[PDB]
RNA sequence: GACCCUGUUGAGCUUGACUCUAGUUUGACAUUGUGAAAAGACAUAGGAGGUGUAGAAUAGGUGGGAGCUUCGGCGCCAGUGAAAUACCACUACUCCUAUUGUUUUUUUACUUAUUCAAUUGAAGACAUUGUCAGGUGGGGAGUUCCUUUAGUCCCUCGAAAUUUGAGGCUAGAGGAGAAAAGUUACCACAGGGAUAACUGGCUUGUGGCGGCCAAGCGUUCAUAGCGACGUCGCUUUUUGGAUGUCGGCUCUUCCUAUCAUACCGAAGCAGAAUUCGGUAAGCGUUGGAUUGUUCACCCACUAAUAGGGAACGUGGACCGUCGUGAGACAGGUUA
């Protein structure tokens, strides 16, 4: 937003956006193995009992 | 080291007449019975003592680099222009002083030309354009500047407006590191 | 064993292989590694205080002022003032800008208290490319005598000058002249003072290149260098005055070399020449044989500081008396 | 290889920051934007809206290039370095500006455009030059146009 | 101080009321014998705090920032004249109202500056009278404590490291008793199901606490890098050595054993046991475990003084 | 407007010739001595040493040498070291002492020098003086080789436990004269030149750089070469605040890029509550804290309180005067 702000025309503001969008969507693309752990727990926790210790 | 001539001796002194009190403290003889005495190097005047202008004969012309104190550059058109090198002796004995704030002193540090809203205190008899020479709260001598206006038409300006202009600021010592 | 010190200290530190194992020789294996740590660490920031314009307390009470976290660091100077934070800057501050003070390092104190310099005396500095040893030497004469700053180089010359007329020294005049070449330009000074071109292990902090692109070829030539810069400054001063003066002789190094080595070839070749006390408060001794070979028992006077030690960089002071 | 070699150069950038971290007096001085907005108080103005490089935070310009004004955040201190040797990029700092052919002006603000040489570190490369000697600097041309996309890229001229 | 975590600290401090200082139940027949006061964050646990224990059946008065003019005389008159035990104050109407001297100091939440710690515990153990001053540390709260640790300069013992830990010299961190706090934590929750009013202030204190959390004034890196040390460090999880040498060999004869369950590492996990069971081996390989010499005179320390 | 140019002014940048010399300066040598007191250096003659590391160690060094041998201590050996101890054989530095002396300084005086008053008194061996050997010389008088690179690794001076550094020599390339000159994608001022002005099948959701792979086409063929999708390295990793003029409200109408309400497809979707997607504009579509103002976040209500369009809907401008290291004007008239 920085680098937005001091842009000089259309062209410039169209690439910059398509940069961060861009890098943040790679970001993203390798953050995909952890995802993957993360979804599985999440089934496995909601599939799991209830159990209260002090009962 | 070409001491100067006599067109070159009555430039050097009128600007700084225009802002000096007494021209008699500098060039006055001393203690030790030895004076101080003006050379001039690559376009640009020095400020000595003579025993140790004496022994800087013995370096070469071209190879010497500086010596004592900078009165200042010689220009091409002739005139003669102050830097900050200047300041010591110039805030010495100086004649007219402004004070400025600390809000206003960082400012001159910067490069700014005198405005209204940071002035400390001034000193009076000062015309729509005399020297002046100027300091913090502790006389901390911060660099040199001309007034922009008079004693009466410089208030009577915004406090936005310009009191006083800059011409040199020992922020200048920044530079070359 | 050693052979596996030596590979493993030059793969974890990265040193060259040649410079470690000068390094660790002149050390036990233990404080060998204690200097490790220091040499690569970061040095802490010093202050010398102008005396000219301010002095110690007035300065302190105004950085505070602007937010400054000072301390005064021992009890060995009376001139010299710690930083530990800073909302400003330190060259912002407007008493940086009059040269109430100036940044400086602790090992470019010692060789100034070194000397001793008196009122109304010529003086000289071979090699004074920051500045500050100059400045302080002048603090000293109270604006009297006469200085003669020299640095071989132009680029470093405008540093010099802007650090000079900053701080009001008025009385020091710079040449761009080899320092070889001095003595037979002027000579006859009194308190002469020699920071000689160095291989720099001693301060590594600023300049880490040392690390490994300083090699044999390297030892050769610099250490021969340091010898025709100080044979020269005995050669410029003056066998007698009236107040007598003295040469001091600074590195940057902690190399036996570089030190120790070119002190021994300047009393042999010039017998006119003594060493004594140094005045420094405190320090290590020289030593008196390194590798098989033997230097006069007057290394003993000379004082050698250390990283692991002080906080300080690696540094050699020698004060030397002239004869005839 | 190039994730061995990678990872070589930012394990020993960790040991060294992470063990050897020691508390040091280390602010950034304030930017050139306000100091020219106290200026103004004391379109006239002309302000660079390309990618500099500068170098040391806070210092004076000389009087010639003092009207230009270089924001904050079009600075950038880090390029992304390829090696065509060894087929590596990682990260290095810009030490200097050395020539941008388009304009000499900008080669003296440092602004980096394509095809501009920089200097930069090759210390955590350690390639080993003639006379068995580490390199400190060498000549790398940007290749990339950092104005419309925020990464610098370069490579080495090796 | 104790090492509590954070959906255990009400019934932490129960045990501290109950077994610990041994405060008396109900009314008290110039302060109190006991007189403990209680410290808190935000005038929503003020209100959880006050309103528990009325239930729990202990005299408290409360005072918090916008309390009214004439509520909070008649509630600091209560504590003053010992007609009450327990007073809870968040800090601001600490420092408004007088106190006077005081016994015991509990901490519900940790100071962020060192120097508040200061200003609490500087309202009890003056005058040469002993005092206490007991706090509930937690895992998050752990950087604010050793940042405690360097402005008052003590030692730190970590459970039972040291038969004997001086306790005015240094500082004793642990855990509590487990057998009474899983009692007291079942009556919190019990009381929690149970009343609509006390649940609604949980649900206020929760979101309350959670801004709390986002605003407070982070601790220093120094302090953060060796709170992860200390977690890791065996004395984190051991009892405290207030509980006496005789409460230490019972829990010692048994989390020898325990521990060896909680440093357990899976071999396999139960998606392992398709594409996701590839993921799972994905990780594993990605992200296995990875294979004074200074003169006291004069040395230059980073350190002031 | 940017942008180009011209003149003046600053910031520079490169120059501004050679030989003696005024001036000025460093060192050396003399007038410039006579005592005392000290101190130092060397001249000889004696006495005693020595702990960087490691090695058990207060290792000068060096020639050899493996019991020379009184005890078999010490040896041999083993370590440890750059160097190793037994044994005899040599000679260095330092610190003291002595006299078996040459001296050099400092201090203290005196005048036996030297300088003033005088034309005999004071200073006083200080200055001062002169001669050699130098440094500089924008000044005075005349006059019209260095730079870049390599080699002889040859000669000279240095340095190093054997190899270096600095000079010499040789060879590839360059050359009206202290009054002032050439240059800048530079600054301030004054002036000249150039486009009447922007978009109108514009815009949106997926980064750049280098490498590997690669169907085809091509200068004659997948190799003169152009080259997508992927993958690798950098950003980027093993312990959870940003926003300038604007609004604010009502009302009309439209789009859908749908927040709600209707319908379906999928998800460990048990129920409940949801999440993602698709058809859908029929019907509805908030505040509060904070703020210069908004968004983000947080809190409350509600079915939800979506986003946009309506030629972005309807109710100064110079000029003159004085300044010039900067600045202005109860200065003007006019747009």
């Amino acid at each position: 937003v920085r680098l937005l702000k001091y842009a000089q025309s259309l062209y410039q503001c169209k690439q910059l956006k398509r940069a961060a969008l861009g890098r943040m969507a790679t970001l993203i693309k390798r953050l995909k193995d952890p995802l993957i752990y993360l979804d599985q727990v999440r089934q496995h926790l909601a599939r799991l009992p209830d159990i209260n210790p002090t009962t | 080291m070409r001491p100067l001539t006599d067109q070159e001796m009555k430039i050097v002194l009128d600007k700084l007449a225009n802002y000096m009190t007494d021209l008699k403290s500098l060039i006055a003889p001393l203690e030790d019975g030895d004076r101080y005495v003006f050379r001039m190097q690559k376009d640009r005047v020095y400020y000595v003592k003579l025993s140790i202008a004496n022994i800087a004969t013995c370096v070469a012309r071209d190879k010497l680099l500086s010596l004592g104190t900078c009165l200042g550059k010689m220009t091409k058109s002739g005139k003669f222009r102050l830097h900050i090198t200047a300041l010591p002796i110039l805030a010495q004995n100086a004649r007219y002083k402004i004070w400025v704030k600390d809000n206003g002193a960082q400012p001159f540090l910067y490069g700014s030309n005198i405005v209204k809203a940071h002035v400390g205190r001034w000193t009076e008899d000062c015309p729509e354009h005399s020297g002046c020479v100027v300091y913090n709260m502790a006389d901390i001598p911060l660099g040199f500047g001309v007034t922009a206006r008079s004693t009466a038409e410089a208030r009577r300006l915004d406090p936005t407006g310009i009191v006083c202009f800059r011409q040199a600021d020992c922020g200048e010592y920044l530079r070359d590191e | 064993y050693t052979n596996q010190l030596l590979k493993d200290i030059c793969a974890y530190y990265g040193y060259n292989e040649y410079l470690a194992e000068k390094l660790l020789n002149l050390f036990p294996p233990r404080e060998a590694f204690a200097f490790f740590e220091a040499n690569e660490t970061p040095r802490p920031v010093v202050i010398r205080t102008n005396t000219l314009r301010t002095h110690r307390r007035d300065l302190a009470q105004a950085l505070i002022n602007r937010g400054v976290t000072l301390e005064p660091v021992g009890k060995w100077s009376k001139v010299g003032l710690q930083v530990f934070d800073s909302k400003v800057p330190l060259g912002a501050t407007p008493e940086y800008l009059a040269g109430h003070y100036i940044l400086q390092a602790a090992s470019s104190f010692l060789p100034v208290m070194a000397l001793c310099p008196q009122e109304n005396e010529r003086c000289l500095d071979m090699a004074a490319a920051p500045g500050g040893k100059t400045t302080h030497m002048a603090a000293l004469m109270k604006n009297t005598g006469v200085i003669f700053a020299n640095d071989p180089s132009k680029s470093r010359a405008k540093g010099l000058i802007g650090n000079i007329h900053r701080l009001g020294v008025r009385n020091t005049i710079v040449c761009n002249y080899d320092a070889r070449e001095f003595p037979r330009v002027i000579g006859g000074f009194d308190r002469v003072l020699l920071d000689a071109p160095c291989s720099g292990t001693g301060v590594i902090c600023k300049d880490p290149s040392v690390k490994t692109n300083r090699d044999a070829k390297d030892f050769m030539q610099l250490p021969h260098t340091q010898k025709q810069l100080l044979l020269a400054a005995i050669d410029s001063c003056n066998h007698a005055s009236k107040t007598g003066g003295y040469i001091v002789y600074s590195t940057c190094s902690v190399c036996v070399e570089e030190n120790e080595e070119v002190v021994n070839y300047a009393l042999s070749r010039r017998p006119n020449v003594k060493l004594v006390e140094t005045g420094l408060p405190f320090g290590k001794e020289g030593f008196t044989s390194y590798m098989g070979k033997t230097f006069h028992p007057s290394l003993k006077l000379t004082r050698r500081f250390y990283p692991h030690l002080y906080n300080v960089d690696g540094f050699f002071v020698a004060k030397f008396k002239k004869i005839g | 290889t190039a994730k061995a070699l990678s990872s070589q150069i930012k394990n020993k950038r960790a040991e060294k920051a992470a063990r050897f971290s020691v508390p040091i007096p280390k602010v950034r001085g304030i930017s050139e934007e306000e100091m020219f907005k106290v200026v103004k108080t004391g379109g006239w103005k002309r302000i660079v809206t390309k990618p500099t490089f500068v170098g040391p935070d806070f210092t004076r310009r000389p009087v010639k290039y003092e009207r230009f004004i270089r924001p904050m955040g079009l600075r950038y201190k880090k390029a992304n370095v390829t090696h065509p040797t060894l087929n590596v990029t990682v990260q290095l700092p810009i030490l200097s500006v050395k020539k941008n052919p388009s304009n000499p002006l900008y080669t003296q603000l440092g602004v980096l455009t394509k095809g501009t040489i920089i200097e930069v570190n090759v210390s955590d490369l350690g390639i080993v030059t003639a006379s068995g000697k580490i390199a400190w600097g060498r000549y790398a041309q940007i290749t990339n146009n950092p104005e419309n996309d925020g990464c610098v890229n370069a490579v080495l001229l090796v | 101080f104790f090492s509590v975590k954070s959906g255990e600290k009400e019934g932490a401090l129960l045990h501290i009321l109950y077994d610990i200082i041994k405060m008396p139940l109900g009314d008290p027949p110039k302060p109190t014998e006991h007189s403990t006061i209680i410290f808190t964050a935000t005038k929503h646990h003020v209100e959880y705090i006050s309103n528990l224990l009325r239930l729990a059946g202990f005299s408290v008065s409360y005072v918090y920032g916008s309390l009214d003019q004439t509520a909070r005389k008649i509630q600091v008159d209560n504590f003053r004249r010992g007609r009450t035990n327990i007073l809870v104050v968040t800090d601001v109407a600490a420092r408004g109202i007088d106190i006077p001297v005081l016994a015991n100091v509990i901490n519900y939440d940790f100071p962020p500056q060192p120097k508040i710690f200061v200003h609490r515990v500087g309202r009890t153990a003056r005058a040469g009278q002993r005092g206490w001053a007991y706090a509930l540390v937690r895992e998050s709260d752990l950087p604010y404590l050793l940042d405690l640790q360097l402005f008052l300069g003590r030692r730190l013992v970590l459970g039972r490291e040291e038969k004997d830990p001086s306790f005015a010299r240094d500082i004793v961190v642990g855990s509590l008793k487990r057998v009474e706090l899983e009692n007291n934590v079942e009556w919190v929750n019990k009381v929690l199901h149970e009343n609509e009013d006390i649940g609604a202030l949980k649900r206020v204190t929760a979101k309350a606490e959670k801004l709390y959390m986002k605003t407070r004034n982070p601790a220093s890196s120094q302090s953060a890098k060796r709170a992860r040390e200390v977690i890791v460090s065996k004395g984190w999880g051991q009892l405290h050595a207030i509980f006496g040498e005789e409460a230490a060999n019972e829990e010692q004869v048994r989390d020898n054993l325990l521990s060896k369950i909680t440093g357990y590492k899976p071999q396999e996990t139960i998606f392992e046991i398709n594409k996701a069971a590839e993921a799972v081996r994905s990780f594993r390989q990605r992200i296995g475990p990875r294979k004074s010499f200074a003169d006291p005179e004069v040395y230059m320390s980073y350190t002031p003084r």
